[PDB]
């Protein structure tokens, strides 16, 4: 449920979601053309650390203002 | 020509799933 923007992509809601989960993850590498950092729509916050910026957030309006790109 | 982009991915215009 629209927590954020949107998850991979730009059309939906993330399928799978109930916390804002603001996953500013590379796992290593990152290979997504660019990640705008964290959006979430996972469950809970089992970790938030290591080389995983996560700001897991249980809040109604996670995704505070529509501005993606910007310039 | 023709291959414009199958790259948006942070919205913009349609989707990057294909």
């Amino acid at each position: 449920i629209r927590c954020f923007i949107t998850p991979d992509i730009t059309s939906k809601d993330c399928p799978n979601g109930h916390v804002c989960y603001t996953k500013t993850w590379c796992d290593a590498f990152c290979s997504i053309r660019g990640k705008r950092v964290d959006l979430g729509c996972a469950a809970t916050c089992p970790t938030v650390k290591t080389g995983v910026d996560i700001q897991c957030c249980s809040t109604d309006n996670c995704n505070p203002f529509p501005t993606r790109k910007r310039p | 020509y023709r291959g414009w982009k199958h790259w948006v991915y942070y919205t913009c215009c349609p989707d990057t799933p294909y």
